[PDB]
């Protein structure tokens, strides 16, 4: 698994691959890795799967309780911070959860990273998961905050693409959303290897 | 009970037309030693159920006191509802399982047989919560030596007259005497039928050693 | 495993159970634990059955070369010195125990103990895992100056006791009486083992 | 597992006068795909290929020592090595390292030099020669190949159906594995010609 | 791997399954186990398959060479002796639990030699993982001085009980009848399993496989 | 060291069509090197629309199915309607995860009909982590049956083949032929086959014989 | 820590390495050279556990020079790579397990340039470009994004400064200056050390 | 440690050695291993001497409350059920073994074995580390229907045998004969232990 | 890794830290802030195992703010340092061992400035200057060479750039930009981030 996200002039696009591998074996290879919490929240997943599914779904339960109580559509700070508390409670209990909370709040596009330990980071460019570093390399050399949505999308497909090309634990299809001002919209769920042949010729 | 102090050997179970019969030699070991040579490892729970156990023996007596306590509490009501063998089997499955869930496992491998409503039940419950019915069971090394004999014969004849079953149990126990190191020529045979639980024993096993003069 | 030897006037008597067990299921329910080293020198094996066998064979080889080269039957003390040397030189690699017994013109019956590579003549030299259950009986029933039948029925009783209690011992009881006449190999079937208090 | 350090699986399969040997092409350290043209199927004659699998260094070392002993044999003899002779040779060679074993699980596929009877065999990492009649596999993803081969194989398939069968076997079998794939190579071994084919595998 | 033996009036008879697993998966379906030692002395193989193969093959060579040397039949005492010295020298690492059998001038002799070197003559035995069932039925039905037919059906009951009653031992049973006259390798005596057919043809027309690169070499 | 998990083998299988959902498993209940029983079917009828498989540690299969059915009657009591397959899937995810620290070591595969009468199969893992697939194997022989089900059902790596909808019969012959392909090779698969078909009409049960050796 | 890198274009091999030899927190040396001139047309790039690198790779250097002095010509780079592969494999299970990762970049008059990889388990694999160290995890995807088989050596250096600038931005270890040599039919050309 | 009990007609006889050793040097060369639980119910301790003592005291407490509350001497079966419960409930924490013996109006002499938390009436219920050396003797010399002097000289012989062989057992041999009359506490000094074959 | 540093002159405290929050090879963030404004005149500098830092130090921040809202005034820096010392010590043996190294730089209107150290075992020790991380092993001797009790804050910044330039030259980890704040009677002054 390799999962990245960056933000620019026109919002935040989060791209995730779609293979889930039990050790050396490929359990399923069209997994959906990006749990959609609200109409305009977005949290990815990585590491041991059940931790991301349970704790991030539960995160959606907290956000829904908030939105019913205060009626004011919980922000990204409270989201990543609250999931940060769910993780920080079970410190060192073995939870392997590396995830990211994308969204759009009153202050603007808030991109956060929430680690199994309790690490919590705003930022411009992230890339988690077993093949994160490759996505770093192919994102940076080819990142600039004046990218239009098209060049952004192609940049994501290049990032997750080569990230699953050199990696063993990553592949399948690439999901890539576009967290715009009025909420996310799924930009593509593209095959990977076909991309790599479109990029090798 | 992480470690076994006084274990028993394999128990044998086998159905037959109109009742179930099990055997379990009366030995209780302590390591390689055969310390206790006259302990019975087969309980009568009521008119329609009778139980066996390899493995740790102390926990077997805990399940005797608890289990007989349950059936006595239930006989107290006098409401006509008594635990069929399926209920007792499921209960031991749950107690054994829960004790496993606490990592305080009862080190038994029990084999509950009973006969209620003309249907011969024969259960199995080992320490870890495994459970199932079967026409022929054998805990311990009995699952290695006597088990192939029983599934061989039942394969040859899935419905057995009572005496044919009894000879099959006697002959399996002959094999266990010859080959199982923790065995001993002193075993009970329990028969549960329409009439009720009858525990014959201590029995013994004739043994042949003609091969002992063959080596030359 | 319960092998036993006894010294009486004309010779010895080497009883031994006839089971070799692998863990909790037996592999061989008849196994002669008395392999000859010469015409009148038996070694009662125990422990690692493979290791005991290799020691019995090597010892038989050296005892046979030394046997022919002198042209006279090798004294039992010689045999227990070669089995003692081979059991001591490899003591980290052999879990063997060999109560080597026999007869010889110069000394008569002998039963040398060779656990761990040591050498000690003894009246009755019982060994094996079941031997830890019959020390009481043998101490209570051993009287020096035993006639041969007393030795044979004696060791049969003792190994019978060990067989009833021990799991590492069962089957039949082999008995051989080594004297100036020769070896008299006998077998005790499970229907003939003298019954003791069974409960 | 030392065997899955590089990953990769090779199978052979027997037809009607032609045995086809496959292999994946992903030379990778544990999770890092490093190369996509790593050779695993080393020829040992005009019609005899010995596909190896496992740790890379034992792949190349066993292949090169085997080619050593095989050139010495063919020179010192007057003949190409019969497949059964080659099998006993490789089994001897892996077995000389009985306690320091080469982590290679070779499969040998080829034809008799004279009669041209099909032949295969797989071996374990200490040399238990296991001649078979339908197929063999070897490597980190053996199980998927046992499924696909055991379901797809049929008695007496001519070369072309053979390439179809071994094709789909390798494709499906490696796509469900993480540590293998990155393409597939296939060799058909007829009486008269030898076709090399690489396959379109998932590049991810 | 469930191999067994037996001894009757005229000679011995060795059993053997025909399966060999790879740690969870049935690798072979027709692996041989009654190997060759001398013209009438056969050696079954259990345990580490590579080590039973190599051991019994080496000892096969020494008994062939010896057999030309003495100008005589090889005696099974020789085979068991070289086998257990070879096995003993390595200190049990060579997990090759042979069961060697044959027919000498002394008579039919069914030895059994375990991985450390401990051999033991005896009239019936069964090694391997299915030694439980095989020992069971052999214990239950063995008799001194059996007919060769009763021996064949009996041993087949034994190795059969190993086949059905064990995981790592399956396929067909192989029994080899040895007698003073000679050896007859009754390959694939009984075949309990029948699952050999199917009902789903899985064929793909040529062209369904996407080929990238190609080449052909005439010979 | 007391070990609380033992691999009692036995493989399950589940397929989803346009209107049905088969679930199948072998009934060999192996352990170590023996066969406890050649009959212990690993599919448990949960409701009229939901047939749940369980492989792996047999004890946790029993406990887990018992807990599930208890939760179904709790749900039916507090809500006056049986759980759909969706709810059963999610609830079995929180059951399997609420023991995240001493797992239920039981590969579930819940197949059944959602409220739209269409197939749905939710393959799980021992610590929760579910998903909805169109087909799935699990247990001992998952690795030998999964690729062939990709092939004849997912039609992957094919060229010039019409991706025809999965018909009930062809799914049947796929199930039986693949379990035979496993019985030949997997040691833990065999001794029976328990194929349960799910349709709007109820649950019809079908069994098949396999290799016993 | 130590980062090799090598790219193989039409008619050359542009290898680059880092110039730090650390001791557990402190760069004891920032002018160290990790490229060992085998012969007129063969560079050897060794990184890994200290002591193994210098000892091993100088052993290979001396054997190659010996070959040239014995026979008047040099090993073709395939031969040298399979040779070092022989010693590293034969020493893999021996008394002295050398933990070295290599790249033996070379150019032959006949076969053309080739860039041999080698993990520390003696796995040999010709590749059009490679890397080592943790910096490989941040650069190889960059080379994949920008590599083309007909890349010109100027474009090669531009690419290589994109990779190395990526290390200076993102990679965690202080790797300030990098050695960079090119190899063509004219031999070795000690090009200008990249700094930051 | 070698404690032993025997059942005869009028009551029982609880022999026991008198050494408690710490490793290889002894701590107490006289220690009564027979602590009363009531007027006529003794428990022979063994194993963890501290644990066995705590078990004997708690059991004496419950047996005394239950004793007075019924106003009738508590049956031995009651006592071995309370010591059985306390030995079973703590079996991971107590290395104790308590051959609880005694007398009672309703059943006469009894000797219940309670090793590991189990309950089994037995004719002679020997225990302790030295008990693994006298199984042979007791099996060879036990005949049902023993007069009291036969029981006393018998257990004295048996524990004598265990004392000669075992290192965990030595000193004097305590003997008590529990009957309807009362307890008859006796001691066997080292100069009175019946001598057996010493070599 | 993470490098705090603090110097305490006549009337201030000039603390500086690094701005990297890594994950095992890659700087995931180069604009992270390790200085947590306690109150108007108290900075808290926390480094160490992730999760412990933010959770713990925000706990301390909230208790201090709570104190000011309860009583209308702020904790004197001695009181705050001994308070965080209380929680870290009481949590040292508890269910939650927080592995944080601190420096709670402060200036009181009365007692003057003081720079409290704290290893992760709750050992409190006022010092005229301190450090953490492996970079302490390369800077504290520099501060010893250049420190003087009457150092002016300009001279303080000059010194501090000598230390940090030493890290950029010698220390092994890529620490590119450093936060630097000063504290005097006028409160906190977010000074210009040092880069390289
Ligand atoms: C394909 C299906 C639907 C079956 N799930 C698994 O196999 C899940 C898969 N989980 C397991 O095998 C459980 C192994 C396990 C055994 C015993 C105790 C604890 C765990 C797994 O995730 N293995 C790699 C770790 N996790 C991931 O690599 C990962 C990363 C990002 C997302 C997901 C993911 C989450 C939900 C759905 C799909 C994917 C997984």
């Amino acid at each position: 698994t390799t999962t990245l996200a960056f933000k620019f002039q026109h919002g935040v696009i989060a791209a995730v691959d779609s293979r889930a591998s039990a050790g050396s074996y490929i359990s399923a290879l069209r997994v959906n890795k990006v749990i959609e919490i609200n109409p305009y929240l977005l949290g990815t997943m990585s590491g041991c799967a059940a931790d991301c599914q349970y704790w991030e779904r539960l995160l959606a339960k907290e956000c829904r309780l908030y939105y019913l109580r205060n009626g004011e559509r919980i922000s990204v700070s409270a989201a990543s911070k609250l999931l940060s508390n769910m993780m920080c409670q079970y410190r060192g209990m073995g939870l392997s959860m590396g995830s990211m909370i994308c969204g759009w709040d009153k202050k603007g596009p808030g991109l956060y990273y929430v680690d199994e330990h309790g690490t919590r980071l705003s930022g411009n460019m992230f890339s988690t998961g077993s093949g994160n570093t490759y996505a770093y390399g192919v994102m940076d050399s080819g990142y600039r905050p004046n990218l239009s949505p098209e060049e952004a999308y192609d940049l994501g497909r290049r990032a997750i693409a080569y990230a699953t090309h050199r990696d063993s634990y990553s592949g399948g299809v690439v999901n890539m959303y576009h967290m715009k001002e009025d909420g996310w919209v799924k930009v593509e769920s593209t095959d990977v290897s076909d991309l790599l042949h479109q990029y090798r010729e | 009970t992480q470690n076994p102090m006084v274990t028993g050997t394999s128990v044998l179970g086998v159905k037959f037309e109109g009742g179930v019969v099990i055997a379990a030699d009366m030995l209780g070991s302590y390591g390689s030693l055969a310390r206790f040579r006259n302990i019975s490892r087969i309980m009568r729970v009521n008119n329609s159920t009778m139980l066996g156990a390899s493995g740790d023996y102390a926990d077997f007596q805990y399940l005797k006191q608890v289990l007989g306590q349950m059936v006595i509490d239930e006989e107290l009501l006098g409401d006509g509802h008594s635990y069929s063998p399926r209920a007792i089997h499921s209960w031991l499955t749950r107690a054994m399982y829960s004790r496993r869930s606490k990592m305080n496992p009862l080190w038994n491998t029990m084999v509950i047989g009973g006969y209620a409503d003309g249907e011969s039940f024969l259960g199995y419950v080992d320490m870890l919560g495994v459970a199932y019915e079967a026409p022929s069971l054998a805990t311990g090394y009995g699952a290695y030596l006597a088990q192939p004999l029983l599934r061989e014969v039942l394969e040859k004849q899935p419905v057995l007259s009572q005496t044919e079953a009894r000879d099959l149990v006697e002959r399996c126990m002959r094999v266990l005497y010859y080959r199982d190191a923790r065995s001993y020529n002193r075993f009970q045979i329990a028969t549960v039928t329409e009439k009720g639980v009858e525990i014959e024993g201590p029995l013994s096993t004739e043994t042949n050693w003609d091969i002992a003069h063959m080596i030359s | 495993t319960t092998i036993m030897a006894v010294e009486f006037d004309g010779g010895v008597v080497m009883g031994s159970d006839s089971r070799v067990s692998a863990g909790e299921a037996v592999v061989n329910r008849v196994f002669d634990k008395l392999s000859p080293l010469h015409e009148r020198i038996y070694c009662a094996l125990s422990g690692s059955a493979a290791d005991a066998q290799a020691v019995a064979d090597m010892a038989a080889y050296q005892l046979e070369l030394h046997g022919i080269e002198l042209e006279e039957p090798p004294l039992v003390l010689a045999a227990a010195n070669v089995v003692r040397n081979i059991s001591y030189k490899y003591r980290e690699d052999l879990s063997a125990h060999l109560m080597v017994a026999g007869w010889d013109q110069r000394e008569g019956g002998q039963v040398y103990g060779t656990l761990g590579g040591m050498l000690t003549r003894q009246p009755f030299a019982i060994g094996g895992s079941g031997s830890t259950f019959i020390y009481g009986y043998v101490d209570a029933a051993y009287k020096p100056g035993m006639s041969p039948e007393e030795c044979r029925r004696f060791t049969t009783d003792a190994i019978a006791l060990a067989m009833s209690r021990d799991g590492s011992s069962g089957g039949v009881i082999y008995l051989v009486t080594i004297t100036a006449a020769g070896v008299d190999h006998r077998v005790i079937l499970g229907n003939e083992l003298p019954k003791f208090y069974d409960e | 597992s030392i065997m899955s350090y590089n990953g990769g699986a090779v199978m052979a399969m027997k037809g009607k006068n032609c045995v086809a040997i496959a292999a994946d092409r992903r030379f990778g350290i544990q999770a890092q795909m490093v190369t996509t043209d790593f050779q695993k199927i080393f020829p040992m004659g005009d019609r005899l290929y010995i596909g190896l699998a496992g740790l890379a260094t034992d792949v190349q070392t066993v292949a090169q020592r085997l080619k050593f002993r095989l050139n010495l044999y063919e020179l010192k003899e007057g003949r190409q090595i019969k497949p059964y002779t080659l099998m006993s040779m490789v089994a001897n060679l892996l077995y000389e390292k009985r306690f320091g074993p080469y982590y290679t699980e070779p499969v040998i596929a080829g034809l008799d030099p004279k009669t041209f009877k099909p032949f295969i065999c797989s071996l374990d990492l200490i040399g238990c020669p296991m001649v078979t009649d339908d197929f063999v596999v070897s490597g980190t993803c053996a199980e998927q190949m046992y499924g696909m081969c055991e379901s797809l194989w049929e008695p007496n398939m001519d070369p072309d159906h053979l390439f179809e069968t071994i094709s789909q076997a390798m494709l499906n079998a490696v796509d469900r594995d993480a540590v293998s794939g990155m393409g597939v190579i296939v060799h058909i071994i007829e009486k008269d010609k030898i076709t090399t084919r690489t396959l379109k595998a998932r590049m991810d | 791997t469930t191999i067994a033996g037996l001894v009757f009036q005229d000679g011995v008879i060795l059993g053997a399954d025909t399966r060999a697993t790879n740690d969870s998966v049935v690798a072979d379906k027709s692996c041989e186990k009654i190997h060759f030692i001398a013209p009438k002395i056969y050696c079954c193989g259990a345990g580490v398959a590579a080590d039973a193969e190599m051991t019994t093959r080496m000892v096969a060579s020494k008994m062939e060479l010896h057999a030309l040397s003495t100008g005589r039949e090889p005696r099974v005492a020789t085979v068991t002796r070289i086998l257990r010295q070879t096995l003993f020298r390595y200190q049990g690492h060579v997990g090759a639990s042979l069961i060697v059998g044959g027919v000498d001038l002394t008579g039919p002799q069914l030895y059994g030699v375990h991985p450390h070197g401990s051999y033991s003559r005896l009239p019936f035995t069964a090694l391997g993982s299915g030694q439980d069932a095989a020992l069971a039925v052999l214990e239950d039905r063995f008799q001194p001085n059996m007919t060769l037919e009763a021996a064949q059906g009996l041993l087949v009951e034994a190795v059969t009980a190993g086949i059905l009653g064990d995981l790592g031992s399956g396929g067909n049973v192989d029994a080899c009848v040895i007698t003073k006259t000679g050896a007859k390798l009754l390959r694939t005596l009984s075949s309990p399993t029948e699952p050999v057919k199917r009902s789903g043809r899985y064929h793909f027309v040529p062209g369904t496989t996407a080929v990238l690169t190609q080449t052909v070499k005439p010979l | 060291r007391f070990s609380p998990y033992v691999f009692n083998g036995g493989t399950i299988l589940a397929i989803a069509g346009e209107d049905f959902a088969i679930v199948a498993s072998d009934t060999r209940l192996s352990e170590g090197f023996s066969i406890h029983t050649r009959d212990s079917p690993k599919c448990y009828k949960l409701t009229d629309k939901t047939v749940i498989g369980c492989s792996g540690f047999h004890g946790d299969c029993l406990t887990l199915t018992k807990i599930i059915e208890a939760r179904l009657k709790m749900y039916k009591h507090s809500n006056n309607k049986a759980m759909t397959t969706g709810a059963i899937a999610a609830m079995l995810s929180t059951i399997l995860y609420s023991r995240r620290f001493f797992p239920y070591y039981v590969y579930n595969i819940i197949g059944g009909l959602d409220e739209e009468g269409k197939g749905a199969v939710y393959s799980f893992d021992p610590v929760g982590s579910y998903q909805r697939d169109s087909f799935k194997a699990g247990g001992s022989a998952s690795a030998m049956l999964q690729p062939l089900l990709d092939n004849q059902v997912g039609f992957k790596n094919m060229q010039n083949v019409e991706h025809v909808p999965l018909s009930l019969d062809r799914a049947m012959r796929l199930v039986k032929d693949v379990f035979i392909s496993a019985a030949e090779r997997d040691v833990y698969t065999g001794d029976a086959l328990r194929i349960c078909i799910v349709t709007k009409e109820g649950i019809r049960e079908e069994t098949v014989s396999l290799r016993k050796d | 820590m130590e980062y090799l890198i090598g790219i193989q274009g039409p008619d050359y091999v542009l290898v680059a390495s880092d110039r730090v030899a650390a001791s557990n927190i402190v760069q004891m040396k920032d002018d160290h050279d990790k490229m060992f001139k085998m012969s007129e047309k063969i560079l050897l790039l060794c990184v890994g556990e200290a002591g193994d690198t210098v000892q091993f790779a100088e052993y290979i250097q001396k054997n190659v020079q010996l070959y040239k002095m014995r026979n008047g010509y040099e090993l073709s780079p395939t031969a040298a790579a399979n040779f070092t592969r022989r010693n590293l494999a034969d020493c893999l299970r021996s008394r002295t397990p050398y933990h070295v990762n290599l790249l033996l970049a070379g150019y032959d008059e006949h076969e053309g340039p080739a860039l041999y990889y080698m993990d520390y388990l003696a796995a040999l694999a010709k590749a059009p470009f490679a890397a080592h160290g943790y910096g490989a995890f941040l650069t190889l995807s960059i080379l994949d994004r920008y590599y083309t088989p007909t890349i010109s050596r100027e474009r090669a250096v531009e690419l290589l400064r994109k990779c190395l600038e990526e290390l200076q931005k993102r990679f965690i270890l202080n790797l300030p200056t990098f050695s960079v040599r090119i190899i063509d039919k004219n031999g070795i050309h000690d090009l200008d050390n990249i700094s930051f």
